[PDB]
Parts: C-alpha cells; structure tokens; sequence
C-alpha cells in the first residue's frame, strides 16, 4: 500500500505525491508513518528532516523549517516555513551555518546537514 | 535419578583440579584460535571479505561502536579486543553445549562449572579497577554504603548470571533424559534451540556490560 | 530429624524459584512493552531497539539464573546435613 | 557432599587459558580488522 | 544405544531446521555485504578511471 | 520420615508452578498491551510487530517452563529420598 | 505418613491454582485495558484488535491452564504415595 | 490422619481462592480503568465499550469462579479421605 | 486432632481475607485513578464518570465480599469438623 | 491442643493484616498518584479533586479497617476455643 | 506448649511488618513518580506539589505504622499466653 | 521448645526481609522510572530531578531499613526466649 | 531440635532470596522500560540515559545484594544454634 504525502511551504507547495514510509522527527521524538496511522498533530523539531521512501526511487530526503505534522484518513500533510530537497543543498554553507550563534539558522543549517546526510 | 556439579577431578601441584571441566574449554580456546588463523590466511583488504572475515568484522565493530559511544575510544581502545575475547569465547561455550553426548556427558558447558565463569568476572574486575585508577589516580552522602554494595556487586552478578544462565541447560538437558524416549526428541530439539539463543544473548550481555562497567570505571 | 532439613530445603527451593519466575517474568514483560511501542513508533528503530532491550533482559534474567542456581545448592548440594 | 560452589583451584586455569587467548586476538584479529576498517 | 539415537533424531531436526531456514537468510545477507564493499572498490577503481 | 519429604517436594513444586504462573501470564500480558497498542496505531504494523512480541514472549514463556521443568525434578525424581 | 502426603498434595494444588489465578487475572486485565483503549481510540479497529488481544490470551490463559493439569496431577494421580 | 488432610483441604482451599481473588480484583480493576478512560474520552462511545469491556470481565471473572468451584471440591467433595 | 482442624480453619480464613483486601484494594485504586484523572480532564465529565467507575467497584469489591462469606463458612461453619 | 489455636489465630491474623496493609498502601498510593498529577496540571483544580480522590481512599481504607476488625476477632475473640 | 504460641506471635508479627514494608515502600513511590514528573513538567509547581503529596504519604505511611504498632501487641504484649 | 521459637524468629525474619526487599525494588524502579523520563525529555532538568527523586527514594529506602532495623531485633535479640 | 532451626534458616533465606528476586527483577525492568523508551525516540539519549538508568540499577540491586547478603548470613553462619 501508499499513502499520500503532501510538504506545503508558506509560499509554495514543496513537493506533492505516494510514499512507502515517511520518517521524520515531532519534538517529543522520531516517528514513521506508514500508509494507514492514527490521525494525529505534532510539531516537528526546530531542525527536522524529512525522508520519504518510495517503491521505485531512491528515498527522497528534505530539510524543513519551522514544520508541523499531521497525519489523517487521506494521508500526511506537512506544513513548513521553508524547504529545502537534498540535491538543492551546500553542505559546505549548511556546515558554517551550523556553527552560528544565531539558534534559528543553527537549526536551518542542522537541517540542511541531517538532509545532506552528516551530522 | 541425577545430582549436580559432578566432574572428574584430580590435583597438579597441591591445587585441586577438574579431570572434566578443561576439555571443553580448551576446545572453545583451540576453536578461536583456528577461526583467527583461518581468518589471517584468507583476510583480505580489496576483495570481497570471506564469510569468516564478514562474521568478525561484524562482531568488531559492533563492540566497536559500542565501547565509543560509551567511552572516548581513544581514551581506552584495550577494551575492543577485551569485549570481541569475551563474546566469542563465550559464544562457542555456550555453542559447544550443543553437541549431544550423554550416556554422564563431558563435552558440555565451560560455565557450568562456577570457577570458569568466577575467572572470567573478576578478570574482568581486576582490569577495569586497574583502569579505573590508571584513569582518576556516590550520588548522594548517605547513599555511599550502597555504593559499597555495587562494586561488589557487579563480578558477583557478572559471575552468577552466567554460570546460572547457562547450568539451567546444563540440568535440562538431563531431566528430558528420563521423559520417554520416542517422544523426549521433541522437547530435546526445543529446548536445544532456545539454548542456542540464550547463549548468543548471554555472551552478548556480558561483553555489553563488561564495555558499561569499564566506562563507568573510567569516566572522568 | 534428616527429612524435616529435606523438607525445608525443598520448600526453600520452591520459594527462591516462584521469585525468580515473578522477577522475570515481569521484567521481561515490562520490558517488551517498550520494545513493542518503540517498534510501533518507529519499525526502522528495530535493530536499533535491539541494544538496549537485551541489555535489560540481561539484568533481569540475571536476577533469575543466580536463584536458579542457588535453588541447585539448596535442593542437591543441601548446605546442612 | 560437594558444596560446588566454592571456589576450586580449576579458576586459574582457565585465567591461563583466558589470557593468552585475549593476547591472541591482542595481535591476530583486531589490530588488523580495525586497520582494513 | 538408545540415548544417542533420541538425541541425534532431535539433531536431525536442529540441522533441518538450520538449513531451511536460517542459513539461506544469513546467505542473503552476507551476499547483500559482500555485494557492496565489492560494488564500492569497482566504485574506486571507476573513480581511478575518471 | 519419608512422606514427610514427599509433602515439601509437593509443596515446593507447587510455589515453583505459581510463581511460573505469575510470571508468565502477567508478563505475556504486559507484552500483548504493547502489541495491541502498536497494531491499533499502524494496522499494517502487525506483521512487523509479530517480531519483537514474539522475540518478549519467547523470554518470557522460557523462564514458565524451566520452572516446570523442575517442578517435575521435584516431584518425580525427587533428589533426596 | 499417608495423609501427610495427602494433605502436602492438597496444600501444594492449592499453591498451583492460586499463582495460576493471580496470573491468568491480572494478565487478562492489563491485556484487555489495552484492548479498550484502542476501541476507545478507533471503534472500526476493532475487528482488528480482536487479533493480537486473543493471541496474547492465548498465552496468558495458557500458563493458567497448564497449572491446572498439574494441579490434578498432584491432586488425584499424587505421583508419591 | 484424617484431620490433617482435613487441615490440608481447608488450606489449599483458602489459597486457591486467594489466588482467584487477586486475579479478579486487579483485572476488573485495569480493565475498568480503560472503560472509564474511553468514557472520559467519547461519552457516546459508552454503548460500545460494553461490548469490549464485558468481554474482558467475562475472561478475569471465569478463571474467579473456576477456582471457586475447585475450591469447592477441595473443601466439601475433598479428593482424599 | 479437632483443633489441628481449627488452625487449619483459622489460617485458611486468614488467607482469603488477605487475598480479597489485596485485590479490592488495589482494584480500587487502579479504578480511582481514571476517575481521577478523567475529572481532572473534563470536571463537568464528574457525573458521567461515576456510572463506569462504580460499575467497576461493584465488581472489585464482589469478588471482595464473595471471599469474606466463605471466609466466616471457614470459621464459623467450619465444613469438616 | 489450646496453643495450637492460639497459634493458628495469630498467624491468621497476621496474614489478615499483611493484606490489609498492601492493599490499603498500594490503593492509596495509586490515588494520589493521580491526585498529585491532576494538580500539577491545574492547580485550583485541587480543590475539586478532593471529591473523588478522598471516594477512592474511602474505598480503600475501608477494606484495611474491615480486615483489622476481623483481625482482632481472630486474635481476641478467638472463634474456636 | 507456650514456644509454639511465642513462635506464632514471631511469625505473625513478620508477616505484619513484611506487609507493611511492601505496601509502604510500593506506595511512596508510585507516588513520588507522580511527583518528580510534575516538577519535571513545571519546575516552580515543586512548591505546590508537596501539598498533596506528602497527603498521599501521610495516607500511605500510616498503614505502615499501624502495622508495626500491632506487631509490637503481638510481639511484646502478646495477646495470648 | 527453645529451638521452635528460634526458627519461628528466623522464618519472621525472612519474611521482614523479603517484605522489604520487594517494597525497595519496586520503589526505586517506579520512581526511576520517572527519573529517566525526566531526563530523557529534559537532560538539563538532571539537576533539578535530583531534588524530589531523592526525596522519593528517601522514603522508599526508609521503609526498608526499619523492616531490616527490626529484622535484627528478631533474629539478634529475639524478644522471647 | 537443631535441625528445626536448621529448616528455619533455609526456609528464612528461601524468602529472603525470593523477595530479592522479585524486588530486583522488576525494579530493573521498570527501569529499562524507561530507557527503551528514551532510546525509541532518542536513540542519541541512550548514551545520556545511561547515566539515570545505571544510577536506577545501582539502588535496586543494592537491596538484590544485601538481601543475598544475610541469606548467607541466615544459611551458613545460622545465628542461633
């Protein structure tokens, strides 16, 4: 089976489709969704991923900004300020952005290092 | 109809010594050590790694990972080797058991003789005091005489978990024997497969807890 | 006489032996439950989960194969004769 | 009878058998396996 | 001998039980870990290659 | 005397067959708790946690029938006559 | 003497269905607290829940019913007389 | 002798329903825990949760009243006389 | 002899008693606790809570009462005697 | 003889008062628990929370005081002299 | 003889306190779990949760005290010589 | 005779002691329990947790080193000889 | 006799090592329950949590280790002989 996953930016729809399995990370904990799942909202860390897996691809990862969650009989709706795929990334500006002071964009560049696969 | 801790014994310079309870173990000693220079003799680097190679590399690197997120491993890599010792040693000690020998049977257990599994412990002790002091040089006030109690605590639950752990088969295996044999077979092959798992687990739970045990000796 | 100290030492291994089963038995279940939840939160966390979970079992079990095995030296190697 | 949990002189035994073999993979397995890693 | 037949007839079982099940799942995955260090050094010798 | 030993070998196999009785029934219950709660939380989730249920229950069952076992080494062979 | 046997047997059947009803009680309640909260959660589930809530009864009355033959066994067939 | 066995019964009567009273009390107990949580919840989910919750009394009650008639036999229809 | 009877009565008794005070008690709590806890989510759920909480009691202490009835057929109407 | 039952009557008696003391002390605390929680989510909801709180320790404190009374008829006014 | 009945009164009295300790120690801390996770939760409700509380305590430690002054009676001014 | 009440003194002892035991355990578990949790949410609340953790634990230990307190006095200076 | 107080010790430390075992056994699996739980959702805690958990551990065996203490005490050097 699949469930839809739906990421919607502030501005902009991030990505739209049919998952496997959708990892991600609600500021109480980690959490998996799969296809059929309590109806559920949660918050997602300040400096959460994203990595959604499907059947014929290779597994999507993304970095979210300010995210909330929720899962219902249709399927997962993520809500984000910002997103950002993992091949739009500069791990390098994602690394010197991880040792700022400023926490917002510490967690914007934390998440665009767990997108990239470090850290 | 049978009576425990019954081996073979005898004395070798004034010390009492066990006839039985040194074969087996030598042949877990003489078995990790084969495995090792068959390793050695088919090791590779840039090839694809022999089932003996992925089998201990597998091994290594769990322990490996374990001791580092537990300890800073260069603070105490001597633990590495110490805990992958400990695993498959006692792994196949356990495994030896396996094989069926009963008409009285010696080709059983190393841990089902208390001084095997009291040597082990404090072995590990003694190493992880030493470290501990090689390192530094309770909670609360009160509570310290119970701190009394957890040192000593540790080799002696170290110790007994084991022997216990694996002299339960150690009496199984015997009990089935007078439960009728065209049907004891059953029985035999179960508890034989769950002994098997209980083996793997317990030499797990040893290295881990001799890997937590260093850690808490060397922290700081 | 010779069978009241029989007696008392199979009564003392039946004792040792219903606590050991109480201790782990419940220990292992109040541990499972973790692991079941852990595994129904998260199914990838599985080999993860692993680790600490059988560490726990290993203290538990523990608890219970040392009195398992005192039970041995009261009921065959009986201390007093 | 034999009260078997009592220490007997079997425990260094062992210990020999113990050390060596922990020197034995001190040199022969993991020296080389951590380098290959 | 009536003791070592019982016992290897439960043996035969263990060993059936081995070989239809566990040792063709250790198979696959020991084939799976053996596959990628041998597809990551055909990867080195392909990144040589560039 | 004789039948004196037979009563504590009956009595003591009898503390060994409850406490595994607890053990197991309170332990398989705390186990299932956590898998019904996990398949109400993913229905699909079931064939995933059979694993670590079973694996829990696997513990738990084990330490009921090495009891049992020795609850007949108790009452049958009972080891001092 | 014979009814020292006798009445060692009864104390010890005794012992064997008291452990037996404090595990095959208490895991069945803490079994189905969980079921009711599911239903509680998702009535539609139900249907769905109805699996592992017997399984694990499966095993809890199991460990029960198990005591019970031995209670018998200790009550009528006393193996020692 | 013949009111030892007497004794003997009158014991293992008391300890079988005992052990039934424990498993009763505390199954009833978590299980009534999960029916007033569903209510506190959904009050309209009332009328389901009986069906659930009733279920799970009619497995904890059963094992009660069994031991309640083996208790029965044991201190009026005593096996051995 | 007759009195041996009565001991054996007074400490069955005792037994039944003990087992009916540790079930009731702690039955009553566990259900206490979600009473608690629902009118510490919704006060107004006060009034609604006490159909399923009571319904609850009335089976906890049940299995209370059933045992103190057989508790005084133990003492006082002592079946053998 | 007379002692003997003065004997059993006092053992009986303690088991009677065993129970009471783990059933009472166990009901209460699992009360409070729920009291101490629901007031450290809302503190002015403590003084609603004292109704149903103090209904549950009256529950439980009753089954105590119940077996300390029939204790002391076990002790005192020994039913059987 | 006037031993079995001192004997009696030693036993009853460890089963009192033996009682006692399980439902006290059990109970203060299935209560001080509540509090710590309440100041886990809100750190300056501390002062507030010691309110109810050390209520629970002073319910839960008196079956405790209770307990140890009648086994003082039993032991010390045994009831019946 | 003087024998009888020294064992009557060493069974009571037992019982204090085992008594004590279980109530420690379970209460240093359930209130660490409550710890780890603490500290798994919130590290940093390590030092704060310390306070009523402590405080919890400072009454479950209590109950236990009284019941070994009197333990002593039973098996020691036993009140009755 | 002599062998009475010798069946009173073995006895006595039966109960002893058994309110050990049950103490120790889940104690420790109330506690792993706790970091399993912390290790599901943060596995990274589980280095963290090791701090808690063992503290946990190191109170609960502790009373595991006395207890076994004074059974040696109660089993070989009897106090009173």
């Amino acid at each position: 089976a699949e469930l839809n996953v739906e990421i919607v930016a502030v501005d902009r729809n991030i990505w739209s489709g049919t998952a496997k399995f959708l990892f991600t990370r609600t500021t109480v904990g980690e959490i998996g969704i799969l296809p059929r799942h309590i109806p559920l909202v949660a918050q997602l860390v300040d400096d959460a991923m994203v990595r959604v897996e499907r059947e014929g691809e290779k597994d999507l990862r993304i970095a979210v900004d300010g995210g909330f969650l929720s899962v219902t009989e249709e399927g997962v709706s993520i809500l984000a300020e910002s997103a950002e795929f993992e091949s739009e990334i500069d791990e390098a500006a994602a690394k010197q952005d991880s040792e700022s002071d400023d926490p917002r964009i510490a967690a914007r560049g934390r998440a665009r290092l767990r997108a990239v696969g470090a850290i | 109809q049978i009576e425990v801790g019954e081996h073979h014994t005898a004395t070798w310079l004034g010390m009492t010594v066990n006839t039985d309870t040194v074969l087996s173990t030598a042949i877990a000693g003489l078995i990790v050590i084969a495995l090792a220079f068959y390793l050695r003799a088919k090791v590779t680097s840039t090839d694809v790694p022999g089932g003996v190679q992925l089998f201990f590399e597998a091994i290594t690197i769990q322990m490996r990972n374990q001791v580092e997120s537990a300890i800073g491993m260069r603070i105490a890599p001597f633990v590495l080797p110490l805990a992958v010792t400990i695993f498959v040693f006692i792994l196949i000690s356990n495994w030896l058991a396996v094989l069926p020998v009963q008409y009285t049977e010696l080709l059983k257990s190393a841990a089902a003789d208390i001084n095997y599994v009291l040597a082990l412990a404090l072995f590990v002790f003694v190493c992880y005091h030493t470290a501990g002091i090689w390192r530094r040089g309770g909670h609360v006030t009160l509570l310290a005489p119970i701190n009394l109690v957890e040192e000593v605590a540790k080799p002696i639950s170290l110790s007994l978990r084991l022997f216990g752990n694996i002299f339960a088969g150690g009496i199984l295996v015997a009990l089935i024997a007078l439960f009728p044999p065209y049907i004891m077979w059953a029985p035999n092959a179960i508890w034989k497969a769950f002994d098997l798992f209980v083996g793997a687990i317990q030499a797990f739970i040893f290295a881990l807890l001799t890997i937590l045990y260093f850690s808490q000796a060397m922290e700081l | 006489m010779d069978p009241t100290i029989a007696a008392g030492a199979l009564i003392g291994g039946g004792l040792i032996m219903a606590g050991g089963a109480i201790g782990a038995g419940i220990g292992d279940g109040v541990a499972g439950n973790a692991l079941i939840s852990g595994v129904a939160r998260q199914p990838e966390a599985q080999g993860r989960l692993f680790t600490p979970f059988f560490i726990t079992v290993g203290l538990v079990e523990a608890a219970y194969f040392i009195n398992l095995a005192f039970m041995a030296l009261f009921v065959f190697a009986t201390p007093v004769k | 009878s034999s009260n078997f949990l009592i220490p007997n002189g079997t425990f260094f035994v062992v210990l020999a058998i113990f050390l060596v073999v922990l020197a034995v993979i001190g040199t022969f397995v993991v020296p080389p396996i951590l380098k290959v890693l | 001998m009536s003791t070592f037949i019982g016992q290897l007839f439960g043996f035969a079982v263990i060993v059936y039980l081995v070989w239809r099940f566990i040792v063709p799942l250790v198979g696959r995955l020991m084939s799976a870990r053996q596959d990628t260090v041998r597809q990551q050094l055909a990867d080195a010798a392909a990144a040589a290659d560039r």
